[PDB]
């Protein structure tokens, strides 16, 4: 057998991943990039096998041929009898969420507010409300809708990144990974958590798992759900438990992506590693838990409970669906 | 209905 390399983006993920390496006896081994970006790039070389993708990134890396292979479930809202690996994933829900306190904001006021994104190109930071707000609008100027925003990857200079923070140095303002203190979908909660932000675009779970005592890190420690509402298409807001009346969208689950040739051993490998590493993995917690990295999902989002398996062998346009497809191409006419 | 980025 061959062995897996990993490709994670930037250095927190790189240390997860060397770990995660050490574990497997190298049945899984490294490549580091500093954006998803040029890790697709580096599983289009050869020089990685895959990684797990947020469903904008997938559409990036199917037009480049790379396939979907694994994605990440989630513990399920109802009960089921099949094993997670086999259990249908449910999407996650894409959302705008403002302070209560911030009273008269609402989706049709967004205009000229302060924004807080995962990233550019991510479903629900990014490509589900900018493609609502440009439609909306009739205008491709998205990067003049918001007065300042954080969207890491866009140009450090510009508006976009005016509210990104960096690293604690802060060298690295508005790059794409863990390093920027509003990367992600826990650097955006955080972004409107501190009120850098009025908005952010996250998706319902976030809320939750860092709100209430549901995450012990400092600066959301202390977080109360009620002090949070959810912005919903039609003008109104709603509590943050209101989320299936109040989303901006479904979005396809994050996912593991390679080389269509390499598929079938990636997919045989991660299925060996989870029993391993993953949630109740033999494992886990003793020496690794491959879907923890204390809330800041690096690798895989800190609530997966395993990579399942997809129904008919899926291309990425299948796996993403095909209103969500165009949707980006739609939104992607605008650059 | 494009291709590939890189
Ligand atoms: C919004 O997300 C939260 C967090 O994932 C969901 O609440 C979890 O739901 C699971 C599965 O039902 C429960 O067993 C967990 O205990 C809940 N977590 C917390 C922290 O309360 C919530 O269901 C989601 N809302 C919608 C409409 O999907
Ligand atoms: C933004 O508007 C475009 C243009 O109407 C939307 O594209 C359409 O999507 C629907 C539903 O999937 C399709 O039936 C149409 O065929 C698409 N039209 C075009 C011209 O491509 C797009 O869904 C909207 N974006 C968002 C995020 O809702
Ligand atoms: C390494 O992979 C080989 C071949 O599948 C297997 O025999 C071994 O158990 C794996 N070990 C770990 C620790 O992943
Ligand atoms: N807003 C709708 C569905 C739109 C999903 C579509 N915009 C996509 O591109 O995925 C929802 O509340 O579920
Ligand atoms: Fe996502
Ligand atoms: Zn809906
Ligand atoms: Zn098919």
């Amino acid at each position: 057998y061959t062995r897996v390399v990993w490709c994670a983006v930037g250095p927190e993920e790189q240390k997860k991943c060397q770990q995660w390496s050490q574990q497997s006896g190298q049945n899984v081994t490294c490549a580091t990039a500093s954006t998803t970006d040029d890790c697709i790039v580096l599983v289009l070389k050869g020089e990685a096998d895959a990684l797990n993708l947020d469903g904008g990134y997938i559409y990036t890396a199917g037009k480049c041929g790379l396939v979907p292979v694994l994605a990440e479930n989630r513990k399920s809202s109802k009960h089921s009898s099949l094993d997670c690996v086999l259990r249908p994933t449910e999407g996650y829900l894409a959302v705008a969420v403002v302070k209560k306190a911030n009273e008269g904001l609402t989706w049709n006021s967004l205009k000229d507010k302060k924004s807080c994104h995962t990233a550019v190109d991510r479903t629900a930071g990014w490509n589900i409300p900018m493609g609502l707000i440009v439609n909306q609008t009739g205008s491709c100027a998205f990067d003049e809708f918001f007065s300042q925003s954080c969207a890491p990857g866009a140009d450090p200079k510009s508006r976009l990144c005016a509210l990104c923070a960096g690293d604690d140095q802060g060298l690295d303002k508005c790059v794409p990974n863990s390093k920027e203190k509003y990367y992600g979908y826990t650097g955006a909660f955080r972004c409107l958590a501190e009120d850098v932000g009025d908005v952010a675009f996250v998706k319902n779970d976030t809320v939750w798992e860092n709100t209430n005592g549901e995450s012990t890190a400092d600066w959301a420690k202390n977080l109360k759900r009620e002090d949070f509402r959810l912005l919903c298409l039609d003008g109104t807001r709603k509590p943050v438990t209101e989320a299936q009346s109040c989303h901006l969208a479904v979005a396809p689950n994050h996912a593991v992506v390679s080389r269509s040739d390499r598929a079938a051993h990636v997919e045989q490998v991660l299925l060996h590693q989870q029993a391993l590493f993953g949630k109740n993995g033999k494992n886990c917690p003793d020496k690794f838990c491959l879907f923890k990295s204390e809330t800041k999902n690096l690798l895989f989002n800190d609530n997966t409970e395993c990579l399942a398996k997809l129904g008919g062998r899926p291309t990425y346009e299948e796996y993403l669906g095909t209103e969500y497809v165009t949707a980006i191409a739609n939104l992607k006419k605008c650059s | 209905l494009e291709a590939c980025a890189f």
